[PDB]
Protein backbone atom coordinates (compact mmCIF):
# COMPACT_ATOMS: atom_id res chain seq x y z
CA UNK A 1 0.00 0.00 0.00
CA UNK A 2 1.50 3.20 -1.49
CA UNK A 3 0.68 6.60 0.13
CA UNK A 4 -0.54 9.76 -1.04
CA UNK A 5 3.11 10.95 -1.47
CA UNK A 6 4.27 7.76 -3.21
CA UNK A 7 1.46 8.52 -5.84
CA UNK A 8 1.53 12.19 -6.47
CA UNK A 9 2.53 12.93 -10.00
CA UNK A 10 3.20 9.58 -11.33
CA UNK A 11 0.12 8.86 -13.47
CA UNK A 12 -0.86 6.00 -10.70
CA UNK A 13 -3.68 8.12 -9.55
CA UNK A 14 -5.83 8.15 -12.65
CA UNK A 15 -5.25 3.57 -12.80
CA UNK A 16 -7.34 0.99 -11.91
CA UNK A 17 -6.25 -1.37 -9.73
CA UNK A 18 -5.21 -4.66 -10.71
CA UNK A 19 -5.55 -8.23 -9.60
CA UNK A 20 -2.73 -10.74 -10.22
CA UNK A 21 -2.47 -13.51 -12.57
CA UNK A 22 -3.49 -16.13 -9.96
CA UNK A 23 -6.84 -14.47 -9.24
CA UNK A 24 -8.95 -16.50 -11.88
CA UNK A 25 -11.25 -17.67 -8.53
CA UNK A 26 -15.21 -17.42 -7.88
CA UNK A 27 -17.37 -15.17 -5.33
CA UNK A 28 -20.29 -17.37 -4.27
CA UNK A 29 -23.58 -15.40 -4.24
CA UNK A 30 -25.47 -16.13 -1.42
CA UNK A 31 -29.32 -15.76 -2.81
CA UNK A 32 -30.19 -15.29 0.72
CA UNK A 33 -27.94 -11.51 1.35
CA UNK A 34 -27.87 -8.54 -0.06
CA UNK A 35 -24.85 -7.14 -2.37
CA UNK A 36 -23.28 -4.21 -3.07
CA UNK A 37 -20.37 -2.97 -5.60
CA UNK A 38 -18.32 -1.00 -2.61
CA UNK A 39 -15.97 0.46 -5.61
CA UNK A 40 -16.37 0.40 -9.17
CA UNK A 41 -13.41 2.04 -11.19
CA UNK A 42 -13.00 2.06 -15.14
CA UNK A 43 -9.96 3.47 -16.81
CA UNK A 44 -10.03 4.37 -20.55
CA UNK A 45 -7.01 2.84 -22.83
CA UNK A 46 -8.35 3.53 -25.87
CA UNK A 47 -11.04 5.98 -27.47
CA UNK A 48 -11.81 5.46 -30.42
CA UNK A 49 -14.73 7.69 -33.08
CA UNK A 50 -16.47 6.69 -35.77
CA UNK A 51 -15.52 8.61 -39.00
CA UNK A 52 -18.41 10.36 -41.04
CA UNK A 53 -17.58 9.33 -44.31
CA UNK A 54 -19.55 11.57 -47.39
CA UNK A 55 -22.11 8.67 -48.64
CA UNK A 56 -23.90 5.70 -46.74
CA UNK A 57 -22.86 2.24 -48.51
CA UNK A 58 -20.09 3.21 -47.24
CA UNK A 59 -19.72 1.62 -43.58
CA UNK A 60 -18.05 4.11 -41.44
CA UNK A 61 -14.91 2.42 -39.01
CA UNK A 62 -14.45 3.90 -35.67
CA UNK A 63 -11.27 4.97 -35.82
CA UNK A 64 -8.05 6.12 -32.91
CA UNK A 65 -7.42 9.25 -31.29
CA UNK A 66 -5.01 11.24 -29.59
CA UNK A 67 -6.32 12.45 -26.15
CA UNK A 68 -5.55 16.13 -25.66
CA UNK A 69 -6.85 16.22 -21.71
CA UNK A 70 -4.03 14.61 -20.00
CA UNK A 71 -4.38 11.18 -17.03
CA UNK A 72 -8.15 13.19 -16.29
CA UNK A 73 -10.15 9.99 -17.76
CA UNK A 74 -10.69 7.49 -15.07
CA UNK A 75 -14.38 6.79 -13.30
CA UNK A 76 -14.10 5.70 -9.78
CA UNK A 77 -15.35 5.60 -6.16
CA UNK A 78 -18.60 4.25 -8.13
CA UNK A 79 -20.91 2.24 -5.77
CA UNK A 80 -24.77 1.11 -5.81
CA UNK A 81 -26.79 -1.83 -5.29
CA UNK A 82 -25.93 -5.44 -6.49
CA UNK A 83 -29.69 -7.19 -6.86
CA UNK A 84 -29.99 -10.79 -7.19
CA UNK A 85 -32.74 -11.40 -9.42
CA UNK A 86 -35.25 -14.24 -9.70
CA UNK A 87 -33.19 -16.01 -12.37
CA UNK A 88 -30.01 -15.53 -10.40
CA UNK A 89 -28.60 -12.99 -13.22
CA UNK A 90 -26.96 -10.04 -10.64
CA UNK A 91 -28.06 -6.00 -12.07
CA UNK A 92 -25.98 -3.70 -10.73
CA UNK A 93 -27.82 -0.45 -10.05
CA UNK A 94 -25.36 2.51 -9.97
CA UNK A 95 -26.21 4.93 -7.16
CA UNK A 96 -23.45 8.02 -6.98
CA UNK A 97 -19.65 7.93 -6.97
CA UNK A 98 -17.26 9.82 -9.93
CA UNK A 99 -18.69 8.43 -13.12
CA UNK A 100 -18.27 10.89 -15.52
CA UNK A 101 -14.90 12.55 -17.00
CA UNK A 102 -14.70 15.06 -20.09
CA UNK A 103 -12.31 13.98 -22.37
CA UNK A 104 -11.12 15.31 -25.73
CA UNK A 105 -9.46 13.70 -28.28
CA UNK A 106 -8.56 14.25 -31.52
CA UNK A 107 -9.13 12.67 -34.82
CA UNK A 108 -5.98 12.46 -37.59
CA UNK A 109 -5.73 15.96 -39.43
CA UNK A 110 -6.75 18.04 -35.79
CA UNK A 111 -10.27 17.70 -35.24
CA UNK A 112 -11.19 17.61 -31.61
CA UNK A 113 -13.94 15.68 -30.28
CA UNK A 114 -15.33 16.41 -26.51
CA UNK A 115 -17.53 13.98 -25.02
CA UNK A 116 -18.53 13.57 -21.55
CA UNK A 117 -17.08 9.46 -21.00
CA UNK A 118 -19.26 8.55 -18.10
CA UNK A 119 -21.46 5.56 -16.63
CA UNK A 120 -24.31 7.90 -15.02
CA UNK A 121 -27.39 5.56 -14.05
CA UNK B 1 25.26 53.52 -69.28
CA UNK B 2 23.69 50.26 -69.04
CA UNK B 3 19.97 49.74 -70.62
CA UNK B 4 17.75 48.16 -68.09
CA UNK B 5 17.52 45.06 -70.10
CA UNK B 6 21.61 44.49 -69.36
CA UNK B 7 21.76 45.21 -65.68
CA UNK B 8 23.27 41.57 -64.52
CA UNK B 9 25.70 41.61 -67.25
CA UNK B 10 27.74 43.45 -64.32
CA UNK B 11 28.08 39.11 -63.20
CA UNK B 12 30.03 38.33 -66.21
CA UNK B 13 33.20 38.97 -65.10
CA UNK B 14 32.84 38.68 -61.26
CA UNK B 15 32.46 35.03 -59.90
CA UNK B 16 32.31 36.12 -56.36
CA UNK B 17 28.45 37.85 -56.87
CA UNK B 18 27.41 35.66 -59.60
CA UNK B 19 27.85 32.61 -57.27
CA UNK B 20 26.03 35.32 -54.87
CA UNK B 21 23.23 36.03 -57.68
CA UNK B 22 23.07 32.13 -58.05
CA UNK B 23 22.89 31.45 -54.27
CA UNK B 24 20.04 34.43 -54.20
CA UNK B 25 17.58 33.13 -56.95
CA UNK B 26 18.63 29.42 -55.57
CA UNK B 27 17.52 30.52 -52.00
CA UNK B 28 14.28 32.36 -53.95
CA UNK B 29 12.89 28.58 -55.42
CA UNK B 30 13.40 27.05 -52.26
CA UNK B 31 11.65 29.16 -50.23
CA UNK B 32 8.77 29.13 -53.12
CA UNK B 33 9.01 25.67 -52.75
CA UNK B 34 8.29 25.96 -48.76
CA UNK B 35 6.06 28.39 -49.20
CA UNK B 36 3.79 27.07 -51.67
CA UNK B 37 3.33 23.68 -49.79
CA UNK B 38 2.63 25.41 -46.73
CA UNK B 39 -0.53 27.43 -48.50
CA UNK B 40 -1.05 24.16 -50.04
CA UNK B 41 -0.90 22.36 -46.26
CA UNK B 42 -3.42 25.08 -45.13
CA UNK B 43 -5.88 24.59 -47.71
CA UNK B 44 -6.16 20.80 -48.54
CA UNK B 45 -8.61 18.32 -47.10
CA UNK B 46 -7.21 15.49 -46.60
CA UNK B 47 -10.67 13.29 -45.37
CA UNK B 48 -11.13 11.81 -48.90
CA UNK B 49 -8.63 10.75 -51.20
CA UNK B 50 -11.54 8.53 -53.03
CA UNK B 51 -13.77 11.73 -54.54
C1 LIG C 1 16.73 36.25 -58.73
C2 LIG C 1 16.40 37.56 -58.77
C3 LIG C 1 17.41 38.64 -58.83
C4 LIG C 1 18.76 38.74 -58.36
C5 LIG C 1 19.50 37.67 -57.55
C6 LIG C 1 19.16 40.11 -58.80
C7 LIG C 1 20.52 40.68 -58.56
C8 LIG C 1 21.03 41.84 -58.95
N1 LIG C 1 20.44 42.89 -59.60
MG1 LIG C 1 18.46 42.50 -60.50
N2 LIG C 1 16.35 42.43 -60.85
C9 LIG C 1 15.46 41.49 -60.67
C10 LIG C 1 15.87 40.17 -60.11
C11 LIG C 1 17.17 39.95 -59.50
N3 LIG C 1 18.24 40.78 -59.46
C12 LIG C 1 14.10 41.84 -61.07
C13 LIG C 1 12.85 41.00 -61.02
C14 LIG C 1 14.20 43.23 -61.54
C15 LIG C 1 13.10 44.12 -62.07
C16 LIG C 1 12.51 44.94 -60.91
C17 LIG C 1 15.67 43.52 -61.35
C18 LIG C 1 16.12 44.84 -61.77
C19 LIG C 1 17.49 45.34 -61.47
C20 LIG C 1 17.93 46.72 -61.65
C21 LIG C 1 17.24 47.97 -62.21
C22 LIG C 1 19.30 46.63 -61.12
C23 LIG C 1 19.52 45.32 -60.71
C24 LIG C 1 20.89 45.24 -60.16
C25 LIG C 1 21.22 43.91 -59.59
C26 LIG C 1 22.45 43.69 -58.76
C27 LIG C 1 22.43 44.50 -57.43
C28 LIG C 1 21.13 44.35 -56.57
C29 LIG C 1 20.02 45.30 -57.04
O1 LIG C 1 20.17 46.52 -57.27
O2 LIG C 1 18.69 44.78 -57.21
C30 LIG C 1 17.63 45.65 -57.60
C31 LIG C 1 16.41 44.81 -57.92
C32 LIG C 1 15.49 44.52 -56.99
C33 LIG C 1 15.65 45.02 -55.59
C34 LIG C 1 14.29 43.68 -57.34
C35 LIG C 1 13.01 44.37 -56.84
C36 LIG C 1 12.10 43.44 -56.04
C37 LIG C 1 10.85 42.96 -56.80
C38 LIG C 1 9.87 44.07 -57.17
C39 LIG C 1 10.13 41.86 -56.01
C40 LIG C 1 9.57 42.33 -54.65
C41 LIG C 1 9.91 41.38 -53.50
C42 LIG C 1 8.89 41.41 -52.34
C43 LIG C 1 9.60 40.95 -51.06
C44 LIG C 1 7.65 40.54 -52.63
C45 LIG C 1 6.44 41.22 -53.33
C46 LIG C 1 5.17 40.36 -53.16
C47 LIG C 1 3.86 40.82 -53.85
C48 LIG C 1 2.66 40.01 -53.36
C49 LIG C 1 3.58 42.31 -53.67
C50 LIG C 1 22.45 42.17 -58.57
C51 LIG C 1 23.34 41.52 -59.65
C52 LIG C 1 21.50 46.61 -60.14
C53 LIG C 1 22.83 46.64 -60.86
O3 LIG C 1 23.73 45.89 -60.58
O4 LIG C 1 22.84 46.99 -62.24
C54 LIG C 1 24.08 46.95 -62.97
C55 LIG C 1 20.52 47.46 -60.85
O5 LIG C 1 20.60 48.72 -61.08
N4 LIG C 1 18.39 44.51 -60.91
C1 LIG D 1 18.91 30.65 -66.98
C2 LIG D 1 18.25 31.44 -67.86
C3 LIG D 1 18.80 32.77 -68.26
C4 LIG D 1 19.82 33.59 -67.69
C5 LIG D 1 20.67 33.31 -66.48
C6 LIG D 1 19.81 34.76 -68.56
C7 LIG D 1 20.75 35.84 -68.35
C8 LIG D 1 20.89 36.98 -69.08
N1 LIG D 1 20.19 37.29 -70.15
MG1 LIG D 1 18.83 35.87 -71.25
N2 LIG D 1 17.05 34.93 -71.83
C9 LIG D 1 16.52 33.79 -71.31
C10 LIG D 1 17.18 32.99 -70.25
C11 LIG D 1 18.27 33.55 -69.42
N3 LIG D 1 18.95 34.71 -69.60
C12 LIG D 1 15.25 33.38 -71.88
C13 LIG D 1 14.43 32.15 -71.54
C14 LIG D 1 14.99 34.42 -72.88
C15 LIG D 1 13.75 34.49 -73.75
C16 LIG D 1 12.64 35.00 -72.81
C17 LIG D 1 16.16 35.32 -72.76
C18 LIG D 1 16.21 36.50 -73.62
C19 LIG D 1 17.22 37.52 -73.37
C20 LIG D 1 17.26 38.79 -74.10
C21 LIG D 1 16.42 39.25 -75.28
C22 LIG D 1 18.39 39.43 -73.44
C23 LIG D 1 18.81 38.58 -72.41
C24 LIG D 1 19.94 39.22 -71.70
C25 LIG D 1 20.53 38.49 -70.55
C26 LIG D 1 21.59 39.12 -69.69
C27 LIG D 1 21.07 40.35 -68.91
C28 LIG D 1 19.71 40.03 -68.20
C29 LIG D 1 19.19 41.26 -67.48
O1 LIG D 1 19.87 42.16 -66.99
O2 LIG D 1 17.79 41.36 -67.39
C30 LIG D 1 17.24 42.43 -66.58
C31 LIG D 1 15.76 42.11 -66.52
C32 LIG D 1 14.97 42.92 -65.78
C33 LIG D 1 15.56 44.11 -65.09
C34 LIG D 1 13.48 42.65 -65.65
C35 LIG D 1 12.96 41.48 -66.48
C36 LIG D 1 11.50 41.18 -66.10
C37 LIG D 1 10.84 40.04 -66.90
C38 LIG D 1 10.75 40.41 -68.38
C39 LIG D 1 9.42 39.75 -66.43
C40 LIG D 1 9.33 39.39 -64.96
C41 LIG D 1 10.27 38.21 -64.73
C42 LIG D 1 9.89 37.38 -63.52
C43 LIG D 1 10.58 37.92 -62.25
C44 LIG D 1 10.24 35.98 -63.98
C45 LIG D 1 10.59 34.97 -62.91
C46 LIG D 1 10.04 33.67 -63.43
C47 LIG D 1 11.04 32.65 -63.95
C48 LIG D 1 10.33 31.33 -64.13
C49 LIG D 1 11.56 32.96 -65.32
C50 LIG D 1 21.94 37.97 -68.76
C51 LIG D 1 23.33 37.42 -69.16
C52 LIG D 1 20.11 40.55 -72.31
C53 LIG D 1 21.52 40.58 -72.86
O3 LIG D 1 21.95 39.73 -73.68
O4 LIG D 1 22.36 41.64 -72.44
C54 LIG D 1 23.64 41.71 -73.12
C55 LIG D 1 19.18 40.64 -73.42
O5 LIG D 1 19.03 41.64 -74.21
N4 LIG D 1 18.11 37.41 -72.40
C1 LIG E 1 34.70 20.18 -54.61
C2 LIG E 1 34.56 21.04 -55.61
C3 LIG E 1 33.18 21.58 -55.91
C4 LIG E 1 31.87 21.21 -55.42
C5 LIG E 1 31.48 20.16 -54.41
C6 LIG E 1 31.00 22.17 -56.14
C7 LIG E 1 29.53 22.25 -56.02
C8 LIG E 1 28.70 23.24 -56.41
N1 LIG E 1 28.99 24.24 -57.23
MG1 LIG E 1 30.97 24.40 -58.27
N2 LIG E 1 32.96 25.16 -58.69
C9 LIG E 1 34.08 24.54 -58.31
C10 LIG E 1 34.07 23.27 -57.56
C11 LIG E 1 32.93 22.69 -56.85
N3 LIG E 1 31.62 23.00 -56.96
C12 LIG E 1 35.33 25.22 -58.67
C13 LIG E 1 36.76 24.75 -58.38
C14 LIG E 1 34.85 26.43 -59.35
C15 LIG E 1 35.62 27.55 -59.98
C16 LIG E 1 35.89 28.54 -58.86
C17 LIG E 1 33.36 26.28 -59.30
C18 LIG E 1 32.54 27.32 -59.94
C19 LIG E 1 31.09 27.39 -59.61
C20 LIG E 1 30.20 28.53 -59.93
C21 LIG E 1 30.52 29.81 -60.66
C22 LIG E 1 28.94 28.05 -59.34
C23 LIG E 1 29.18 26.75 -58.79
C24 LIG E 1 27.93 26.27 -58.16
C25 LIG E 1 27.95 24.97 -57.43
C26 LIG E 1 26.74 24.47 -56.68
C27 LIG E 1 25.64 24.11 -57.68
C28 LIG E 1 24.44 23.40 -57.08
C29 LIG E 1 23.69 24.13 -55.97
O1 LIG E 1 23.74 25.34 -55.74
O2 LIG E 1 22.81 23.31 -55.23
C30 LIG E 1 21.97 23.78 -54.16
C31 LIG E 1 22.75 23.86 -52.86
C32 LIG E 1 22.62 22.99 -51.84
C33 LIG E 1 21.64 21.86 -51.88
C34 LIG E 1 23.44 23.17 -50.57
C35 LIG E 1 24.70 22.28 -50.58
C36 LIG E 1 25.58 22.44 -49.34
C37 LIG E 1 26.69 23.48 -49.43
C38 LIG E 1 27.64 23.25 -50.59
C39 LIG E 1 27.54 23.50 -48.15
C40 LIG E 1 28.24 24.86 -48.03
C41 LIG E 1 29.52 24.79 -47.20
C42 LIG E 1 30.84 24.82 -47.98
C43 LIG E 1 31.98 24.75 -46.96
C44 LIG E 1 31.01 26.10 -48.79
C45 LIG E 1 31.86 25.89 -50.04
C46 LIG E 1 31.14 25.09 -51.11
C47 LIG E 1 31.92 25.01 -52.41
C48 LIG E 1 32.98 23.92 -52.34
C49 LIG E 1 30.93 24.65 -53.50
C50 LIG E 1 27.27 23.26 -55.93
C51 LIG E 1 27.15 23.37 -54.41
C52 LIG E 1 26.90 27.32 -58.40
C53 LIG E 1 26.38 27.92 -57.12
O3 LIG E 1 26.97 27.79 -56.03
O4 LIG E 1 24.93 28.13 -57.09
C54 LIG E 1 24.31 28.61 -55.90
C55 LIG E 1 27.53 28.42 -59.11
O5 LIG E 1 26.99 29.52 -59.46
N4 LIG E 1 30.52 26.36 -58.95
C1 LIG F 1 14.42 25.45 -64.71
C2 LIG F 1 13.83 26.27 -63.87
C3 LIG F 1 14.18 27.75 -63.94
C4 LIG F 1 15.07 28.52 -64.76
C5 LIG F 1 15.93 28.03 -65.90
C6 LIG F 1 14.92 29.90 -64.26
C7 LIG F 1 15.62 31.05 -64.87
C8 LIG F 1 15.50 32.37 -64.54
N1 LIG F 1 15.03 32.84 -63.39
MG1 LIG F 1 13.98 31.61 -61.90
N2 LIG F 1 12.45 30.55 -60.94
C9 LIG F 1 12.17 29.22 -60.94
C10 LIG F 1 12.71 28.28 -61.96
C11 LIG F 1 13.65 28.74 -62.97
N3 LIG F 1 14.09 30.01 -63.20
C12 LIG F 1 11.24 28.78 -59.88
C13 LIG F 1 10.72 27.38 -59.64
C14 LIG F 1 10.97 30.02 -59.15
C15 LIG F 1 10.03 30.17 -57.96
C16 LIG F 1 8.75 30.80 -58.56
C17 LIG F 1 11.75 31.07 -59.89
C18 LIG F 1 11.72 32.44 -59.39
C19 LIG F 1 12.47 33.53 -59.97
C20 LIG F 1 12.34 34.93 -59.57
C21 LIG F 1 11.59 35.66 -58.46
C22 LIG F 1 13.27 35.50 -60.51
C23 LIG F 1 13.78 34.48 -61.35
C24 LIG F 1 14.71 35.04 -62.34
C25 LIG F 1 15.26 34.10 -63.32
C26 LIG F 1 16.08 34.65 -64.46
C27 LIG F 1 17.44 35.14 -63.93
C28 LIG F 1 18.53 35.49 -64.98
C29 LIG F 1 18.11 36.75 -65.73
O1 LIG F 1 18.59 37.83 -65.48
O2 LIG F 1 17.11 36.71 -66.76
C30 LIG F 1 16.58 38.02 -67.23
C31 LIG F 1 15.08 37.82 -67.48
C32 LIG F 1 14.61 37.21 -68.56
C33 LIG F 1 15.47 36.69 -69.69
C34 LIG F 1 13.13 37.01 -68.75
C35 LIG F 1 12.57 35.65 -68.34
C36 LIG F 1 11.13 35.58 -68.90
C37 LIG F 1 10.33 34.36 -68.46
C38 LIG F 1 10.92 33.04 -68.98
C39 LIG F 1 8.88 34.54 -68.95
C40 LIG F 1 7.99 35.26 -67.94
C41 LIG F 1 7.69 36.63 -68.53
C42 LIG F 1 6.27 37.18 -68.38
C43 LIG F 1 6.20 38.40 -69.29
C44 LIG F 1 6.06 37.61 -66.95
C45 LIG F 1 4.61 37.76 -66.52
C46 LIG F 1 4.50 37.73 -65.00
C47 LIG F 1 3.43 38.69 -64.49
C48 LIG F 1 2.02 38.28 -64.90
C49 LIG F 1 3.51 38.78 -62.97
C50 LIG F 1 16.10 33.45 -65.39
C51 LIG F 1 15.41 33.63 -66.75
C52 LIG F 1 14.83 36.49 -62.01
C53 LIG F 1 14.61 37.38 -63.18
O3 LIG F 1 13.81 37.28 -64.14
O4 LIG F 1 15.23 38.59 -62.93
C54 LIG F 1 14.93 39.72 -63.82
C55 LIG F 1 13.81 36.79 -60.92
O5 LIG F 1 13.61 37.92 -60.41
N4 LIG F 1 13.27 33.28 -61.07
C1 LIG G 1 16.81 34.40 -43.02
C2 LIG G 1 16.88 33.22 -42.09
C3 LIG G 1 15.83 32.38 -41.88
C4 LIG G 1 14.46 32.58 -42.51
C5 LIG G 1 14.12 32.41 -43.81
C6 LIG G 1 12.75 32.60 -44.38
C7 LIG G 1 11.55 32.73 -43.42
C8 LIG G 1 12.64 32.62 -45.74
C9 LIG G 1 11.43 32.74 -46.54
C10 LIG G 1 11.46 32.66 -47.89
C11 LIG G 1 10.23 32.81 -48.72
C12 LIG G 1 8.87 32.86 -48.00
C13 LIG G 1 10.37 32.93 -50.06
C14 LIG G 1 9.32 33.05 -51.07
C15 LIG G 1 9.63 33.08 -52.40
C16 LIG G 1 8.63 33.24 -53.48
C17 LIG G 1 8.85 33.49 -54.80
C18 LIG G 1 10.26 33.57 -55.40
C19 LIG G 1 7.71 33.63 -55.73
C20 LIG G 1 7.81 34.02 -57.01
C21 LIG G 1 6.62 34.09 -57.89
C22 LIG G 1 6.70 34.25 -59.23
C23 LIG G 1 8.04 34.33 -59.99
C24 LIG G 1 5.41 34.27 -59.97
C25 LIG G 1 5.28 34.49 -61.30
C26 LIG G 1 3.94 34.43 -61.97
C27 LIG G 1 2.89 35.15 -61.49
C28 LIG G 1 3.03 36.08 -60.31
C29 LIG G 1 1.49 35.07 -62.09
C30 LIG G 1 1.29 33.84 -63.00
C31 LIG G 1 2.48 33.63 -63.93
C32 LIG G 1 3.81 33.49 -63.17
C33 LIG G 1 3.95 32.03 -62.69
C34 LIG G 1 4.89 33.79 -64.21
C35 LIG G 1 16.01 31.20 -40.90
C36 LIG G 1 15.10 31.51 -39.67
C37 LIG G 1 15.56 29.92 -41.56
C38 LIG G 1 17.45 30.95 -40.38
C39 LIG G 1 18.51 31.51 -41.31
C40 LIG G 1 18.22 33.00 -41.44
C1 LIG H 1 21.60 37.70 -38.14
C2 LIG H 1 20.74 38.72 -37.42
C3 LIG H 1 19.57 39.14 -37.93
C4 LIG H 1 19.14 38.51 -39.21
C5 LIG H 1 18.11 38.87 -39.98
C6 LIG H 1 17.74 38.13 -41.21
C7 LIG H 1 18.71 37.18 -41.91
C8 LIG H 1 16.47 38.35 -41.67
C9 LIG H 1 15.88 37.70 -42.86
C10 LIG H 1 14.92 38.31 -43.60
C11 LIG H 1 14.28 37.65 -44.77
C12 LIG H 1 15.08 36.98 -45.88
C13 LIG H 1 12.93 37.75 -44.83
C14 LIG H 1 12.04 37.16 -45.84
C15 LIG H 1 10.97 37.75 -46.41
C16 LIG H 1 10.10 37.01 -47.34
C17 LIG H 1 9.01 37.48 -48.01
C18 LIG H 1 8.49 38.92 -47.93
C19 LIG H 1 8.24 36.49 -48.79
C20 LIG H 1 7.08 36.76 -49.43
C21 LIG H 1 6.36 35.60 -50.01
C22 LIG H 1 5.11 35.58 -50.48
C23 LIG H 1 4.26 36.85 -50.56
C24 LIG H 1 4.56 34.27 -50.93
C25 LIG H 1 3.33 34.06 -51.47
C26 LIG H 1 2.86 32.68 -51.86
C27 LIG H 1 3.60 31.84 -52.64
C28 LIG H 1 4.97 32.26 -53.18
C29 LIG H 1 3.16 30.43 -53.04
C30 LIG H 1 2.09 29.97 -52.03
C31 LIG H 1 0.99 31.05 -52.07
C32 LIG H 1 1.46 32.29 -51.36
C33 LIG H 1 0.47 33.42 -51.74
C34 LIG H 1 1.45 32.12 -49.84
C35 LIG H 1 18.70 40.16 -37.19
C36 LIG H 1 18.50 41.39 -38.05
C37 LIG H 1 17.35 39.52 -36.82
C38 LIG H 1 19.33 40.71 -35.91
C39 LIG H 1 20.12 39.65 -35.17
C40 LIG H 1 21.26 39.27 -36.11
C1 LIG I 1 7.78 28.30 -40.94
C2 LIG I 1 6.83 29.45 -41.23
C3 LIG I 1 5.70 29.61 -40.20
C4 LIG I 1 4.71 28.44 -40.24
C5 LIG I 1 3.28 28.90 -40.44
C6 LIG I 1 2.62 28.42 -41.72
C7 LIG I 1 1.87 27.11 -41.49
C8 LIG I 1 0.67 27.07 -42.42
C9 LIG I 1 0.11 25.70 -42.81
C10 LIG I 1 0.04 24.64 -41.73
C11 LIG I 1 -1.23 23.82 -41.90
C12 LIG I 1 -2.32 24.18 -40.88
O1 LIG I 1 -3.31 24.99 -41.55
C13 LIG I 1 -4.49 25.42 -40.85
O2 LIG I 1 -5.10 24.33 -40.15
C14 LIG I 1 -6.29 24.67 -39.41
C15 LIG I 1 -6.90 23.38 -38.85
O3 LIG I 1 -7.28 22.46 -39.89
C16 LIG I 1 -7.35 25.46 -40.18
O4 LIG I 1 -8.16 26.15 -39.23
C17 LIG I 1 -9.53 26.18 -39.64
O5 LIG I 1 -10.16 24.91 -39.38
C18 LIG I 1 -10.32 24.52 -37.99
C19 LIG I 1 -11.22 23.28 -37.92
O6 LIG I 1 -10.51 22.14 -37.42
C20 LIG I 1 -10.86 25.67 -37.10
O7 LIG I 1 -10.61 25.32 -35.72
C21 LIG I 1 -10.26 27.06 -37.44
O8 LIG I 1 -10.90 28.14 -36.72
C22 LIG I 1 -10.29 27.32 -38.95
O9 LIG I 1 -9.81 28.64 -39.32
C23 LIG I 1 -6.78 26.47 -41.19
O10 LIG I 1 -7.72 26.79 -42.24
C24 LIG I 1 -5.52 25.95 -41.87
O11 LIG I 1 -5.07 27.03 -42.68
C1 LIG J 1 6.93 25.09 -40.71
C2 LIG J 1 6.13 24.54 -39.54
C3 LIG J 1 4.78 24.03 -39.98
C4 LIG J 1 3.72 24.23 -38.91
C5 LIG J 1 2.90 22.93 -38.82
C6 LIG J 1 1.44 23.13 -38.47
C7 LIG J 1 0.96 21.85 -37.80
S1 LIG J 1 0.66 20.64 -39.01
C8 LIG J 1 -1.01 20.89 -39.67
O1 LIG J 1 -1.98 20.73 -38.59
C9 LIG J 1 -3.35 20.98 -38.94
C10 LIG J 1 -4.27 20.84 -37.71
O2 LIG J 1 -3.95 19.61 -37.01
C11 LIG J 1 -3.76 19.98 -40.00
O3 LIG J 1 -5.13 20.13 -40.35
C12 LIG J 1 -2.94 20.20 -41.25
O4 LIG J 1 -3.49 19.29 -42.22
C13 LIG J 1 -1.45 20.05 -40.93
O5 LIG J 1 -0.75 20.46 -42.11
Amino acid sequence: TLTYDDIVGTGLANKCPTLDDTARGAYPIDSSQTYRIARLCLQPTTFLVKEEPKNKRQEAEFVPTKLVTRETTSLDQIQGELKVNSDGSLTFVEEDGIDFQPVTVQMAGGERIPLLFTVKN
Amino acid sequence: GLPWYRVHTVLINDPGRLIAAHLMHTALVAGWAGSMALYELATFDPSDPVL
